[PDB]
């Protein structure tokens, strides 16, 4: 029952803005400082800062003090993080963390006890665009969609309307140097129903509004 | 359960 | 200053049943504030250890901490499917800036697999607009470490291809990975034979696929 939520990401232009959000519930949200840690795609974990039990307090990285401010509303359960002329060093995966009860006086623990999922922080000069859907046709058999050019993450594939799921391999994406994704999905199937059986992918990039069904074939 | 203090303020 | 933490080593591949031994460097005495987490991709990091040796709640027996000062050691005796994730060193000692480790990554070890090689044109579709893409896939493979080497008319290939490697497979403990070379539509069109290159361990030489142009 000890839960944390994160909200408020998205995505933002270099030098754009932002507000983050993390909900605390099962628990005497005052009793805890919370804090806030990133992780930036294929790289560890960095901490960024914290705040106050009480609220009175605030720490916060070399990195990024001027640019965020943390606070919170206690009455509500809540705290937030301003953040201010994002770079691209602020992309990333931004989990708020519990500081563990410091008995106390006016304490901190330094001690993540709990944490949520994350919430994400994608910072791009690109603009949202749907996706190009390309067979990867069949010549058992492999066979697949190239599912390319879209901005931005993520995108969800599914075969034969999630009937086919089997032999699935979809790999995770590529960022290429337009600012675009770019991703493979392809499955292995008989060469005997190549002739019939179909074998379509399913596309749906729900940030821009995009859903592609695409049939493979010989 | 509660834990030591590391920072004060 | 700030307290660098190192851990070792980065990855770490072993078998299910075996014991894990890690560990994490200080710079400078922590003294005993140290702590460890679990981290399963997409899944909310875990306190594990905290205190360098005390288990925290929930946490079973088989994980157990040890160390003083600078050197540490996070011990699984009996490592089960779901012990293999990223483990990451964190100190509380002196902070700001709370401080980690780079994480090791522990990982399944298994008999050498070797891949599936597959080749995939540019489908027309994709040509009207201007550009080609050729894909290769390799299919299900261990070790992880593998090489993909793109040919078009025999020139070697380098800088327009990309890679991306699936997750370690929750059945099979093998990898797959796509690569995928882009050119123009008309360099396309203007070579024959284009090929995909592998080499890995479990080959005993490269596996070459290729198709011409055309065809």
């Amino acid at each position: 029952q000890v839960r944390l939520v994160e909200s408020g990401g998205g995505v933002v232009q270099p030098g754009g803005s932002l507000r983050l959000s993390c909900e605390g519930s099962g628990f005497k949200f005052g009793d805890h400082g919370i804090h806030w840690v990133r992780q930036a795609p294929g790289e560890g974990l960095q901490w960024l800062t914290v705040i106050s039990s009480d609220g009175t307090d605030e720490r916060y990285t070399d990195s990024v003090k001027g640019r965020f401010t943390i606070s919170r509303d206690n009455s509500k359960n809540t705290m937030s993080l301003q953040m201010n002329n994002l770079r691209p060093e602020d992309m990333g995966l931004y989990y708020c963390a519990r500081d563990g009860k410091c008995g106390g006086g006016r304490c901190y623990s330094g001690l993540l006890d709990y944490w949520g999922q994350g919430t994400m922080v994608t910072v791009s000069s690109a603009s949202f665009k749907g996706p190009s859907v390309f067979p990867l046709a069949p010549s058992t058999a492999a066979l697949g969609c190239l599912v390319k050019d879209y901005f931005p993450e993520p995108v969800t594939v599914s075969w034969n309307s999630g009937a086919l799921t089997s032999g699935v391999h979809t790999f995770p994406a590529v960022l290429q140097s337009s600012g675009l994704y770019s991703l493979s999905s392809v499955v292995t199937v008989p060469s005997s129903s190549l002739g019939t059986q179909t074998y379509i992918c399913n596309v749906n990039h729900k940030p821009s509004n995009t859903k592609v069904d695409k049939k493979v074939e010989p | 359960t509660i834990y030591n203090t590391t920072l004060k303020y | 200053m700030e307290i660098v933490l190192t851990q070792s080593p980065a990855t770490l591949s072993l078998s299910p049943g075996e014991r894990a031994t890690l560990s994490c460097r200080a710079s400078q005495s922590v003294g005993g504030y140290l702590t460890w987490y679990q981290h399963k991709p997409g899944q909310a990091p875990r306190l594990l250890i905290f205190d360098a040796s005390i288990r925290a709640t929930g946490i079973p027996a088989r994980f157990s901490g040890s160390g003083s000062g600078t050197d540490f050691t996070l011990t699984i005796t009996r490592l089960e499917p779901e012990d293999f994730a990223v483990y990451y060193c964190q100190q509380r000692s002196m902070w700001p800036p709370v401080t980690f480790g780079q994480g090791t990554k522990l990982e399944i070890k298994r008999t050498v697999a070797a891949p599936s090689v597959f080749i995939f044109p540019p489908s027309d579709e994709q040509l009207k607009s201007g550009t080609a893409s050729v894909v290769c896939l390799l299919n299900n493979f261990y070790p992880r470490e593998a090489k993909v080497q793109w040919k078009v008319d025999n020139a070697l290939q380098s800088g327009n291809s990309q890679e991306s490697v699936t997750e370690q497979d929750s059945k099979d403990s093998t990898y797959s990975l796509s690569s995928t070379l882009t050119l123009s539509k008309a360099d396309y069109e203007k070579h024959k034979v284009y090929a995909c290159e592998v080499t890995h361990q479990g080959l005993s030489s490269p596996v070459t696929k290729s198709f011409n142009r055309g065809e």
